[PDB]
């Protein structure tokens, strides 16, 4: 009985929570209307992680809408799932607040944020314990990037005994082609490497390049580039709803896959690819998911993992399936692979077995890789950064609301700092 | 034109409640006992209770650590020195005293019982300055940073750091008491006679700057209610480390100088409990500022910047006593934490091949002090230890770092130019 | 008369005490549901069986342990499992967070929210031990409330109730079943915290477990339940010898006094070989001639080591069921015959036997087969030391590059710990390799 309260801010922070809620709904057999239906009694097992009791046999899920610009409330408030939502879960203003990132930190976030910590004391209030909450919002817009970020600086002081997740969508220059993005990103990005312990580098890059060449979809819509960050996450988060042997609570993802504070960047993966819609594909056998996982095309971050090396692996296993089944590859991979796992940390990889599996599909798996390879995701950045900041266009829209410039330089910095760091272990033998 | 950081050790004189305990017991064994023994006919070998009436009139309270030599009845402790540091003289120490007891004698070519622990521990700590117990803070000042401030004003930059774990005076050594000043008080007063017998030569001007890393939070003792949210480390782009909002007062006469000190050092939080009222629960660093004007009016005007770090650390808690946890146990963490990166530090830039990286980057503390170690300054450090037995992993860990960054580089050049 | 108490903290503590409880509660024809029939005549008093348990109004035997887990999940499951009825309603229940992985975690910052009702508890089960002997705790190296809630309690409460014995059950790490990689970190911790206050701890290597589970034992993947089973019979095996009174029982404190030279090197070995399937076991009955020399075999050892290469400290042999004086003199004639064992060169004092009349049991659905002439072995060594050198490697790959340090540093312990338990430790190893030394 580890609680979670789930605030999610930003449009497409929203629509990712109103996807992968629908998702946990409909796995532990709870639809709209808010009642319980399944084909087995291990669903109740741990549904206080995430939903919560209310009268009549209502599971009301507990969590915060945030959003500036009322639109998202009225495409949710009808939705496939926002229905069941408490009347007091949506914060809102009446303002956009636009792709200006100041708009929201400095000057409109200050109004809506007091309500936010109001309504996450309140929920607070209701439980007997706190894991640490989780976000998801994206490196992107102003109203998500901002409102967030002030969210985690100001909650982190407010109950720093916990463990912060943000689930972050780095967005990319094919998914959206908006100037002041580098800039927003680079920004908002030191603001979580301090603030919080666990976050995912879910990429818009490598999910539009699946999308792309695996999957043969030409017009990819957002109602299908959603279709995997949410079953990615639910991957992620399988654990803590069920019973299990693995990490049931995030300290121990954190003790397990946190060398360092600083370094706290993952690259989810998945085994199968599955489209919208009702389409399926093959059984899947066990040796043949586990060699499709290690190879980069199913990566969500666009670094290539054969060039770098990995620090931590844990993985997950779906459905029914024999224990030995997934023992006997899996040390031979870990044997074959001559130098792509780290040495001077002892007994790298880590496995664990669910039993209920994802919707439709009966047999899956995930994986939570940390790696040393990441940096080239920001060693892109740093080329769309410094290239507007050497003649240091733009300026004039953030200059304008009350931050100074010192402060893009401490980014660049930050990033360039971060970059070297994870570059060093690359060849820092035991 | 290379440069080498220095270091310097303290020796905490014995306090009164513990010094009673040294006079009970460690005399007699030093004096007439382990330290001479007698011939095949001392009727009696360490049980003797013409001590202070350290045993009762019959058998022994409580047992003993070995042949008779301690334990004698029931107390919190032992609580002798029997495990000490010792001062021969101003160019090396030993720790670890090898022969102390006879028992240690016993315990060699025997069996190979509770072998292997001096002997494997005979470790010669060849430093550059020692200090004894008895020293007043002349003697500290007179080779700790007199050669400092002859080159501060020159133009060259100048750092010193205190270190060590709690109870070993830190803040007595540095901050000064009401009555016993300092280190800063002593710089300050030859810094205004310097400027007294170099003026009309040369015009020179001072500034003061005060911050404290309270829970890795930043604030500003010389001004209070500037709240810390809006204190943040920032950075140009070329390597400067300017925190926003700082107060950078400037004063005119000692007086005013040495009030406004004691009012700043008045505001930080200390624990009340204890008899330990000095106990510093928060990281502090003051720096002064020195600028030169030339006034010969014509060539060779060596106009000249100059600063001089202070820097108090607050001592590493470890889960001895420090009842009511939680409350004491985050403010102590938090100061482990900032030690923790600090060493991390240390031992990174000590070698040949990590040099690449050299993490400063980390928790607050780390970062402030990127300028000190491996900028252009020179830098002296101030470890206090305690050398009392109750305190020996506290000694061995903390003279331990001493003995690392002793192999420091860092150019200097001076801040000249025309 | 000497009741002891049992103690079992963390998950690993107790599963094995659950399965350790159902195995003596039906061993002595005790039901689950309290009552007896052998007391229906007897109806109490100071029997040997009546040392762990204890008499009431009803004769409900009320069994003597407090279950000690910061995580409710598993108090929970043993409270609604079989045995509701038998342990009285005074379980630790703990409605707040766990270790969680983390030594320092359980120490320090949570481990004193409940220490004081964990020793209200155990002053009450004392109090009614008249003669109460020494406490049997059960925890592991690598966990978390097991490696720091014991190492903070035997603390307590030999400072509450002075030098009584101590006797500590562990479950040394493996890497096929680990949970985690910091264990290694909980294990040195809480080796230099347990080392000077424990005065006999046992090794339960889960490695030696699972291969002898695999082997023996035809079970490709066993889950956690044949583990529990197998090690539960080992510490049944171990504690017959106080809830008899029959010839020969020589006391399991007795075996204490041949077993630990220094109050530093009490890690003996443990060996068991009545271990057959349940659907092989026909077509052959096994002789004490055989049985005997089966144990010194280095495939049925419970610690991965070669005592054929390293030296032998002593030996104490302890047989259950049906065996009689005559076979075992000509079996210890014969296996002393053998060159490859050899005792240290101050010590030839031989093998210590003990004998009890009683046939071990198996819990019905089990997989173990019902062989009587059962074998236990308790023995130390210098091959033991090899174990901590495995561990010591570990810690000179995760601490040149100070990994994982800051959750340990961040509960409010400084870094001069780590250094301080390495040390420590690389003394143990030291010590063991010198006492091999010979006498010239
Ligand atoms: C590859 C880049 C993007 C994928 C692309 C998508 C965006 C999209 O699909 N979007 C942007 C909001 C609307 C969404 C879809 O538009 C087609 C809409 C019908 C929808 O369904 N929106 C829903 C998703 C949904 C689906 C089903 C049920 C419920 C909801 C959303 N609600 C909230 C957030 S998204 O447009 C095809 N974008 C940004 C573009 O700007 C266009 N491409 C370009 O500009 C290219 C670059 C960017 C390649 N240029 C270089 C030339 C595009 C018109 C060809
Ligand atoms: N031999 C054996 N080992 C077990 C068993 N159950 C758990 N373990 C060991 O316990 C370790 C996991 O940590 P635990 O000792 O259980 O710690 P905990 O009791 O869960 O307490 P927390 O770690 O705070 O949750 C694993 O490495 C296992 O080796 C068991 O039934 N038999
Ligand atoms: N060299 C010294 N001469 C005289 N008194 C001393 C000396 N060193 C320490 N003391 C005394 O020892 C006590 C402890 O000093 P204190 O200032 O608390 O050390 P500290 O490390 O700065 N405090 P803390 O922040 O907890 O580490 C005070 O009463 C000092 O006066
Ligand atoms: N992967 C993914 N990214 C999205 C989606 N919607 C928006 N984004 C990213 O988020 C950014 C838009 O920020 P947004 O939240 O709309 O700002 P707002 O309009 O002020 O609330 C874009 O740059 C996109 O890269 C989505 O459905 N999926
Ligand atoms: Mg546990």
């Amino acid at each position: 009985m580890r609680e979670i309260v789930h605030i999610q801010a930003g449009q497409c922070g929203n629509q990712i929570g109103a996807k992968f809620w629908e998702v946990i709904s409909d796995e532990h057999g709870i639809d709209p209307t808010g009642s319980y239906h399944g084909d087995s009694d291990l669903q109740l097992e741990r549904i206080n992680v995430y939903y919560n009791e209310a009268t009549g046999n209502k599971y009301v899920p507990r969590a915060i809408l945030v959003d500036l610009e009322p639109g998202t409330m009225d495409s949710v408030r009808s939705g496939p799932f926002g229905q069941i939502f408490r009347p007091d879960n949506f914060v809102f203003g009446q303002s956009g607040a636009g792709n200006n990132w100041a708009k929201g930190h400095y000057t409109e976030g200050a109004e809506l944020v007091d309500s936010v910590l109001d309504v996450v004391r309140k929920e607070s209030e209701s439980c007997d314990c706190l894991q640490g909450f989780q976000l998801t919002h994206s490196l992107g817009g102003g109203t998500g990037s901002g409102m967030g970020t002030l969210l985690i600086s100001k909650i982190r002081e407010e109950y720093p005994d916990r463990i912060m997740n943000t689930f972050s969508v780095m967005p990319s220059p094919k998914v959206s082609d908006t100037v002041v993005e580098p800039y927003n990103a680079t920004l908002s990005v030191h603001q979580l490497v301090e603030n919080t312990d666990e976050t995912y580098c879910i990429d818009n890059e490598a999910l539009y390049d699946i999308c792309f060449r695996t999957l043969k979809l030409t017009t990819p819509t957002y109602g299908d580039l959603n279709h995997l960050v949410s079953a990615t996450m639910s991957g992620v988060t399988t654990c803590l709803r069920f019973p299990g042997q693995l990490n049931a609570d995030l300290r121990k993802l954190a003790v397990n896959m946190v060398p360092f504070p600083r370094l706290h960047f993952f690259m989810p993966g998945f085994a199968p690819l599955t489209s919208r819609g009702s389409q399926q594909y093959r059984a899947l056998t066990v040796p043949e998911l586990t060699q499709q996982m290690f190879d980069s095309k199913n990566m969500m971050a666009a670094c290539d993992p054969r060039h770098g090396r990995y620090l931590t692996v844990a993985a997950i296993f779906r459905g029914r399936m024999s224990m030995k089944e997934v023992d006997e590859q899996m040390l031979n991979v870990q044997n074959k692979n001559s130098s792509y796992f780290v040495e001077w940390i002892p007994n790298n990889v880590k496995t664990a077995v669910c039993d209920i599996p994802p919707r439709g599909l009966k047999m899956s798996a995930t994986f939570i890789g940390n790696s040393t390879a990441i940096q080239e995701l920001f060693k892109r950045i740093s080329e769309q950064f410094t290239a507007m900041f050497r003649r240091k266009a733009f300026l004039h829209w953030y200059t304008g609301e009350g931050m100074d410039e010192m402060e893009f330089t401490e980014a660049e910095s930050n990033m360039n700092d971060l970059v070297s760091e994870y570059q060093q272990y690359q060849d820092a033998t035991a | 034109k290379q440069s080498s950081i220095s270091v310097a050790v303290r020796v905490r004189p014995f306090t009164e409640a513990e010094s009673n305990r040294l006079v009970k017991i460690d005399n007699d064994d030093v004096f007439l006992g382990d330290g001479c023994l007698t011939s095949d006919n001392n009727n009696n070998n360490n049980n003797s209770n013409s001590n202070g009436n350290g045993n009762g009139n019959g058998s022994s309270a409580a047992n003993s650590s070995g042949a008779s030599t301690s334990r004698r009845a029931i107390f919190n402790t032992l609580g002798g020195l029997r495990k000490i540091i010792n001062v021969v003289d101003d160019r090396m120490l030993i720790f670890d005293p090898p022969e102390t007891n006879p028992l240690t004698k016993m315990q060699r070519n025997a069996f190979p019982n509770s072998f292997k622990g001096s002997r494997i521990r005979e470790h010669r700590f060849v430093f550059d300055r020692l200090f004894d117990e008895d020293c007043t803070q002349d003697q500290v000042y007179r080779n700790t940073t007199q050669p400092l401030l002859d080159s501060v004003l020159d133009g060259y930059n100048a750092t010193v750091f205190a270190y060590g774990a709690t109870g070993c005076g830190k803040t007595h050594t540095i901050s000064g008491t009401p009555e016993d000043p300092g280190v800063i008080f002593l710089t300050m007063k030859e810094l205004y006679n310097r400027i007294e017998e170099l003026k009309d030569t040369k015009i020179i001007d001072i500034s003061l700057s005060y911050l404290e890393i309270y829970n890795e939070t930043i604030r500003d003792l010389l001004n209070p209610m500037t709240q810390c949210k809006n204190l943040v480390i920032r950075e140009d782009a070329n390597n400067k480390i300017s925190v926003s909002n700082l107060s950078r007062h400037r004063p005119n006469s000692v007086e005013e100088v040495m009030q406004l000190i004691l009012e700043g050092n008045k505001n930080r939080t200390c624990s009340p409990t204890e008899a330990n009222a000095t106990s510093s629960r928060s990281h502090a660093v003051l720096q002064i500022n020195v600028i030169q004007k030339d006034r010969t009016g014509d060539i060779t005007e060596e106009h000249t910047f100059a600063t001089l770090s202070i820097i108090d650390l607050a001592g590493s808690e470890r889960a001895a006593a420090t009842k009511n946890r939680g409350a004491r146990l985050n403010e102590g963490a938090n100061i482990n934490k900032s030690l923790l990166a600090l060493g991390n530090c240390i031992n990174a830039l000590c070698d040949p091949r990590r040099r690449n990286h050299v993490p400063y980057r980390d928790s607050k503390l780390t970062r402030l002090l990127k300028f000190s170690l491996g900028g252009n300054c020179k830098t002296v450090m101030i470890v206090c230890v305690s050398p009392s037995s109750q305190h020996y992993d506290e000694t061995l860990n903390t003279l331990k770092y001493a003995d690392r960054a002793k192999e420091i580089k860092t150019k200097l050049i001076r801040n000249q130019h025309n | 008369m000497r009741e002891c108490i049992s103690i079992h903290v963390g998950q690993a503590g107790v599963q094995i005490g659950n399965a350790c409880w159902e195995l003596y509660c039906l061993e002595h024809g005790i039901q689950p549901d309290g009552q007896m029939p052998s007391d229906k005549t007897i109806g109490g008093g100071d029997d040997s069986f009546n040392t762990f348990f204890s008499e009431t109004g009803a004769g409900k035997h009320v069994p003597r342990a407090v279950f000690v887990d910061l995580e409710p999940t598993v108090i929970d499951e043993v409270r609604t499992g079989t045995y509701r009825q038998l342990f009285h309603p005074e379980q630790l229940i703990t409605g707040k967070e766990d270790a969680a992985n983390n030594y320092a975690r359980g120490h320090y910052t949570i481990g004193k929210e409940i220490i004081d009702l964990v020793l209200d508890r155990i002053r009450k089960l004392a109090d009614q031990c008249t003669g109460l002997q020494g406490f049997l705790v059960f925890h592991s190296f690598g966990g978390g409330t097991g490696s720091g809630f014991t190492s903070l309690l035997m603390e307590r409460l030999s400072v509450d109730y002075g030098k009584k014995s101590k006797l500590e059950f562990s479950i040394y790490p493996a890497p096929q079943v680990s949970t985690a990689v910091v264990e290694p970190y909980n294990s040195i911790l809480t080796t230099h915290t347990t080392l000077e206050h424990s005065d006999c701890a046992f090794m339960v290597d889960n490695e030696a477990i699972y291969d002898i589970c695999r082997r023996n034992l035809d079970i490709e993947r066993p889950t956690y339940t044949n583990l529990n089973r197998l090690i539960s019979q080992i510490v049944s095996s171990i504690t017959a010898s106080l809830r008899f009174d029959g010839a020969l029982n020589v006391d399991l404190t007795e075996f204490q006094t041949n077993l630990v030279p220094y109050p530093r090197i009490h890690f003996p070995l443990a060996t068991y070989a009545p271990v057959i399937s349940a659907e092989k076991a026909y077509h052959e009955q096994l002789s004490v001639a055989e049985i005997t020399n089966a144990c010194f075999e280095p495939a049925n050892q419970m610690v991965k080591c070669d005592p054929r290469h390293g030296k032998y400290m002593a030996c104490c042999l302890l047989y259950r069921g049906d065996v009689v004086p005559k076979d075992v003199n000509a079996a210890i004639a014969t296996i002393k015959t053998k060159r490859s064992i050899q005792f240290v060169d101050w010590c030839p004092t031989g093998f210590k036997v003990g004998i009890n009349y009683q046939p071990p049991t198996v819990v019905p659905g089990g997989d173990l087969a019902k062989v009587q002439r059962a074998v236990c072995m308790l023995s130390n060594t210098t091959a033991i030391a090899e174990a901590w050198a495995r561990l010591d490697h570990k810690f000179d790959l995760m601490y040149a590059k100070r990994a994982f340090v800051h959750w340990y540093v961040g509960e409010g312990m400084e870094e001069g710990e780590f250094s301080e338990a390495r040390e420590d430790m690389a003394a143990l190893e030291k010590d063991y390799e010198e006492v091999g030394v010979d006498s010239v």
